């Protein structure tokens, strides 16, 4: 019943998918055909693969996906890997040529041809779906296509289902390091679009995982194939509730609601705990109070911004594997009796709990040990505040002398919807101030 | 001992847009909030005046 | 999918593109008969994107060679890889044009550009998507520098959306072999900031240089120049025709990478060049890489960039790497050479990783950079043509074929006008907005 | 020179203002907790007659 | 330069006497609802701990201003020191040379 | 000239390209003019429709 | 056309339990009656007489593509509850800028909520 569509959007979209599909596969039990290991019959249950998988006639899985994408060796490399026979051909979608960092052309020129076909994709996906909980959307700031057609496939999905949720995993540019020179442009032009059509988003940028990866897991040279499986045990821990039983078990929409206080601050954080190698792992107690400890770490948020320097307005906490409430309740009372953290003064109870029985599973080939208890943390403040004003300056400063937007302009897009763009942004700033402001009368 | 402390500059033109969210009651609040907002201006952290008690 | 048609002009063109020709054979597993007998599977998937399709499991190249004398395409022939080349695709005059271009462009260029434009049309119709075309080219003769400026001018009217990039080797003013080479040079300049998406400017002098010092040679002939800047256009389009981790091409290098319109002058790099001591005492890593593709004396034009300020920078590697050592570096590059980017763009840099590493090699690197030190070459042109045109030295020659005088004032005019320019976004300041914002 | 000239003048009335704001809030306390105990005696003295 | 930041931070460090002050008037109130009704008719030491809030809002003041007007400065001093070492790279460059 | 001023003068004065309608049709790219498949009404509006 | 009411059995029919997970087409819950037997209002082959009278919308339905959609769709949810006077006008007026998609079939149909 419960049911999550991932409309997964770009390079990073599709790369995602594939750390994400695969620990589901793992997690359920599915091997690479789309078999259940057996000829187990179709009487039996475990129908939990329902959640992200349909059954067919012979007995097989296939999932409720849609890699998109308008380069083609991406999604050509998924069509030729060891997954080739697990995903319905139809669902992987692509074009012939790519934005090529242009949020421009991805969104009036390239996108709008390829608009139709994902749209009636999705459309068949939901009909398949039977009380459909919502749809999950990864894509990038940067690119092209992850920027202008996400943009224009959310802009479209919002009138095709008003209700259902739009959940935004999203890759943020990173405050030094940067594969891009025009990626502001993209990443100043998709959010004032994505303003007044989006739930929540999980901003996170790839130098705090660098970061993570390098400190934690005693890897000095990974891949982004390391950060991918950390994002697929983010989103598993999200989903756990959904597919798994659980002593206190918790929607998407649950998490939703209670984590975006005004409708133009859907902006959380993410947080996992903990990311420790195998080495490190035989030598510490991993208890409810350590691993709720660092999350709250400065120096364990994949978004570069210290919530010392803001205030938090929410916190959804999510639990997993061999926990007790007692002891969550002993742990959120030590976290609150202490000063380095700082709530806002209309949001005395600011906690939204979790528990889930089942441990996260552990795939071969990746880094963390397997550990009995973990935590995830989606926490909203407004210590974001600053990363959106370093994006207005290198906006502002690009935009002076009017530079790259030669492009812009060729491919048919106004040069006005900068400077709306940026007043929006700027909007938005001074409304995380007046929502960080205390009233003291 | 490198002295940073500065915001990080905006054109003048993108200034003075009102905000989007009024969450106040009445602006009675709003200019109290805010005049108590400014002066903690060298106490606070990080940027923007937001962040928490310096020591 | 995503086809290269390769246009080939003049001798120099001729011999590069033949070398290039070879490089790209090798890469993707072509036998000299036409046939593949690769191994890998990557191999061939995309080799569709430089070669077509021939019966008997053959594949032949999309390559237009273009001549005005019959000698250089005889060697081109007999070459080791030269029976690969369609002999339709072979298109030449029967009367030279002594390095001049007026008789290049107006007189007898005049009568081979309508074959020319039909083989390109043939072989722009025959692919589906087609992303443009790659033209080679020397400044300083007759033919690539002169009727190569009409093929420009005339499909940059026919296909306008598409791609075109020009390998261009510019003259280098210290050592010479033409007396009228800044004449031909400026009136090619012009056409090039007119009709052109990226440019970029290769100097046998750099070349030479680059041979005797870096790699060592006793004897540095001409295929090792054609081999080192068959490996830059080799390493552009690597990640069009291989999967990575981060992919890229040239369509992106572009939009990142031209700022304006008018500034579309690169100055290219190959970063592992090592000789026989060298190659035992230097261990290949990313950091070497990046020091020796940021060392001036491994640039391939004639400009330091000690002199100019780092507009924009590209780097496009090559092999498996891990992707935090490539943006550390790239970052630390940046942050301690602070003078030397211009500071009205924040991350200057742009960044694309490609799986398959280049054959013979473990890894790789390419540099593409935009600075206004390029500006080192024009300047130098200007002078050498005013030296020239003052005394209208030579110009008989140019003025029998029928153009007027104008031409070359209006050559030098916009050719002054692009270095101006270049020195206004010189010395130009970033916390400062005026004349636009008035409203 | 001049910020020289201005420093000079600025830092003595921060060390100034230092001692004497952290004279005067002590002087506030050592009043305000005899008052308290002023109190406590005349309550003590009542609680003797009852 | 170097003199200013302890200066701030001698100052900052007074800044939380004053705001543990404030906590412990407060705290006191609290308890001195914990009186019976009998107790609980004020007196003039109510007064008195009213009498010390208003001192420590203002005296909160006094050191809020006393930083504020010491970040101006402590700027204006980086600048100055800035161009004073740019500019001394400029005369001493034709000296690369000499002894220096 | 002042170059920064054109440059900025020329992007700010003009307009847009407009694109010309392009329908994808399979699960690989295929890119198809929309005008003429008969997908746009295009006929039934124009002309002595029934006269 | 119209879409009729199962009475007591509406809670089959109805559009999300019927797993059509979008806006659909409203239920008629109420029949009146008519007495007396019906006129002829159209002509042999289906033709309107000139005495009856005609809607004035399209005849021919109403789909808007992807290429006739306008380029800044507004939202379905609009919830004026803590925006400033100005601003709730301005995201109304962007609301009913566009008519045509008010209209549409496939168009949007937004509710507001709340007041500054
Ligand atoms: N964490 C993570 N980030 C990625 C990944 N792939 C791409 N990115 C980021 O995405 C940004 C650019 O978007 P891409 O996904 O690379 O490309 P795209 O979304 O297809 O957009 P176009 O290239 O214009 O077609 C870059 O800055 C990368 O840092 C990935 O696999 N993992
Ligand atoms: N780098 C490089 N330069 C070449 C090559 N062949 C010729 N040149 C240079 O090109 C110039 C002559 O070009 P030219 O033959 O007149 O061009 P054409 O008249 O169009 O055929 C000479 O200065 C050579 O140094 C080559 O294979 N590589
Ligand atoms: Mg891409």
């Amino acid at each position: 019943m419960r049911e999550c569509i991932s409309i997964h959007v770009g390079q990073a979209g599709v790369q995602i998918g594939n750390a994400c599909w695969e620990l589901y596969c793992l997690e359920h039990g599915i091997q690479p055909d789309g078999q259940m290991p057996s000829d187990k019959t179709i009487g039996g249950g475990d129908d939990s693969f329902n959640t992200f998988f349909s059954e067919t006639g012979a007995g097989k899985h296939v999932p409720r996906a849609v890699f998109v994408d308008l380069e083609p060796t991406v999604v050509d490399e998924v069509r030729t890997g060891t997954y080739r026979q697990l995903f319905h051909p139809e669902q992987l979608i692509t074009g012939k040529e790519d934005a090529a960092n242009n949020y421009a052309r991805g969104h009036y020129t390239i996108g709008k041809e390829i608009v139709d076909l994902v749209l009636d994709r999705i459309r068949k996906l939901a009909d398949l779906c039977t009380g459909l909980q919502g749809f999950l959307i990864f894509h990038s700031f940067g690119g092209g296509t992850g920027s202008g057609f996400a943009s224009l496939l959310m802009e479209r999905l919002s009138v095709d289902y008003g209700k259902k949720s739009k959940l935004e995993f999203a890759i943020y540019p990173a405050p030094q390091v940067s594969t891009a020179v025009v990626e502001p442009y993209n990443s100043i032009l998709t959010t004032h679009t994505t303003l007044e059509h989006s739930d929540c988003a999980f901003m996170v940028d790839n130098e705090a995982i660098y970061d993570i990866c390098r400190r934690n897991l005693d890897i000095e040279r990974p891949t982004y194939t390391n950060l991918n499986r950390l994002i697929g045990q983010i989103v598993s821990s999200i989903t756990a509730s959904l597919r798994f039983d659980g002593a206190l078990n918790v929607d998407l929409t649950e998490f939703q609601t209670n984590l975006v206080p005004y409708p133009r601050i859907h902006f959380p954080l993410a947080t996992y705990a903990p990311v420790i190698s195998a080495e490190k792992a035989y030598h510490e107690q991993l208890s409810v109070a350590e691993i709720t400890n660092a999350c709250f770490e400065p120096a364990n948020q994949m978004v570069k911004c210290d919530p010392r320097h803001g205030k938090y307005m929410a916190c959804c906490m999510l639990y997993r594997g061999d926990v007790v409430p007692k002891d969550v309740n002993a742990a959120i009372a030590t976290i609150k009796t202490k000063r380095t953290i700082q709530f806002v003064d209309w949001c005395p109870t600011g906690f939204k709990v979790g528990i889930n029985y089942q441990p996260p599973t552990v795939v071969p080939g990746g880094d963390l040990a397997k550990v009995q208890r973990a935590v995830c943390m989606l926490s909203n403040t407004t210590a974001i505040a600053e990363a959106w004003a370093r994006l207005d300056h290198k906006f502002d400063l690009m935009y002076a002398k009017r530079a790259f937007v030669h492009w812009y302009v060729g491919e048919g897009m106004e040069e006005g919807e900068f400077s709306e763009a940026r007043e929006d942004l700027a909007a938005l700033e001074k409304d995380y101030e007046e929502v960080g402001v205390d009233s003291v009368e | 001992p490198p002295v940073k402390l500065d915001a990080l500059w905006h054109m003048p033109h993108f200034k003075k847009v009102a905000s989007h969210l009024a969450t106040f009651p009445t602006e009675a609040d709003r200019q109290r909030a805010l005049k108590a907002h400014k002066e903690e201006y060298a106490v606070r952290q990080g940027t923007l005046r937001m962040g928490n008690y310096t020591h | 999918m995503r086809e290269i048609v390769h246009l080939q002009a003049g001798q120099c063109g001729n011999q590069i593109g033949a070398k290039f020709w070879e490089v790209i054979s090798d890469e993707h597993g072509i036998d000299p008969t036409g046939t593949y007998h690769g191994d890998s599977d990557l191999q061939l998937e995309r080799i569709n994107v430089y070669y077509n399709e021939a019966t008997g499991g053959k594949y032949v190249p999309r390559a237009v060679l273009v001549d005005l004398e019959p000698g250089t395409m005889d060697s081109v022939r007999s070459g080791p890889f030269g029976q690969i080349f369609r002999p339709d695709n072979f298109v030449f005059g029967q009367s030279g044009a002594g390095n001049n271009w007026a008789k290049g462009h107006y007189t007898e260029g005049a009568e081979l550009v309508d074959s020319v434009l039909d083989v390109v049309r043939k072989e722009a119709e025959s692919c589906d998507c087609l992303q443009g075309f790659q033209l080679t080219h020397s400044l300083g003769g007759g033919t690539g520098s002169g009727m190569g400026t009409l093929l420009i001018s005339k499909i940059r009217e026919e296909y306008p959306d598409r791609i075109m990039n020009t390998f261009s080797v510019v003259p280098s003013p210290k050592v010479s072999d033409t007396v009228v080479e800044p004449y031909n040079a400026t009136l090619s300049v012009h056409q090039l900031v007119e009709n052109t998406d990226e440019t970029y400017c290769i100097d046998n002098e750099a070349l030479y240089d680059i041979c005797f010092r870096t790699l060592k040679l006793t004897t540095p002939t001409y295929g090792d120049l054609n081999h080192l800047v068959s490996a830059t256009m080799s390493g552009v389009t690597t990640c069009l025709r291989f999967p990575g981790q981060l992919n890229a091409d040239l369509r992106k290098l572009a939009v990142n990478m031209v700022p304006f319109p008018r500034l579309h002058f690169f100055m290219p790099g190959f970063a592992p060049l090592t000789s026989r001591g060298s190659q035992q005492y230097r261990a290949l890593t990313v950091p070497e890489l990046t020091q020796q593709m940021f060392d001036a004396k491994n640039m391939m034009a004639a400009c330091d960039p000690r002199h100019g300020r780092y507009l924009t920078v590209a780097a496009v590697f090559r092999g498996r790497m891990s992707m935090k050592e490539v943006d550390e570096q790239m970052l630390n590059v940046q942050n301690k050479n602070s003078s030397y980017f211009v500071e009205w763009i924040p991350n200057n840099v742009k960044t694309a990783v490609c799986d398959i590493p280049p054959r013979g090699l473990k890894m790789s690197a390419t540099f593409i950079g935009n600075s206004t030190a390029i500006q080192e070459l024009f300047k130098r042109i200007s002078e050498q043509f005013t030296a020239m045109f003052r005394r209208k030295a030579f110009l008989h020659w140019y003025t029998g074929e029928g153009m007027d005088e104008m031409e070359f004032t209006e050559a030098e005019s916009n050719m002054n006008d692009l270095v101006s320019e270049y020195q206004q976004y010189q010395d130009a300041t970033a916390e400062e907005e005026g004349e636009f914002e008035e409203e | 020179k001049r910020l020289l000239m201005e420093s000079k003048d600025i830092l003595t009335e921060m060390a100034k203002n230092e001692v004497d704001i952290q004279n005067q809030q002590q002087e506030i306390s050592n009043r305000v907790c005899s008052s308290l105990a002023q109190k406590m005696r005349e309550t003590l003295e009542l609680k003797e007659r009852m | 330069l170097r003199l200013l930041l302890r200066q701030r931070e001698a100052t900052d460090r007074r800044l939380s006497e004053v705001r543990k002050g404030l906590l412990i008037n407060q705290q006191s109130v609290k308890l001195r609802g914990y009186r019976p009704k009998c107790e609980k008719i004020p007196d003039k030491a109510d007064s008195l701990l009213v009498w010390e809030k208003k001192e420590l809002k203002s005296m909160k003041r006094k050191m809020e201003k006393d930083m504020e007007i010491s970040e101006d400065l402590l700027k204006a001093l980086a600048s100055c020191r800035d161009t004073l070492d740019f500019y001394c790279q400029e005369r001493l460059q034709a000296v690369e040379l000499m002894n220096q | 000239k002042n170059f920064i001023n054109t440059n900025a003068a020329d992007v700010i004065m003009g307009v847009a390209k407009k694109p010309k309608p392009i329908y994808v049709d399979k699960r690989t790219g295929d890119k198809h003019d929309l005008e003429t498949s008969g997908l746009f009404p295009k006929y039934i509006n124009k002309k002595d429709y029934g006269i | 056309a119209t879409n009729y009411s199962a009475n007591q059995y509406e809670k089959a029919y109805l559009p999300t339990y019927l797993q059509n997970w979008s806006p659909a087409r409203p239920t008629k819950e109420k029949i009146a009656a008519h007495e007396g037997y019906t006129q002829i209002i159209a002509n042999d082959r289906g033709h309107l007489l000139p005495s009856v009278p005609r809607s004035k919308a399209s005849p021919w339905g109403s789909f808007m593509g992807t290429w006739q959609m306008p380029l800044k769709i507004p939202p379905a949810k609009v919830t004026l509850t803590a925006r400033t006077t100005t601003a709730a006008d301005n995201l109304t007026k962007w609301i009913h800028k566009n008519p045509d998609l008010l209209n549409a079939c496939n168009g949007l149909r937004p509710e507001i909520s709340g007041k500054p």
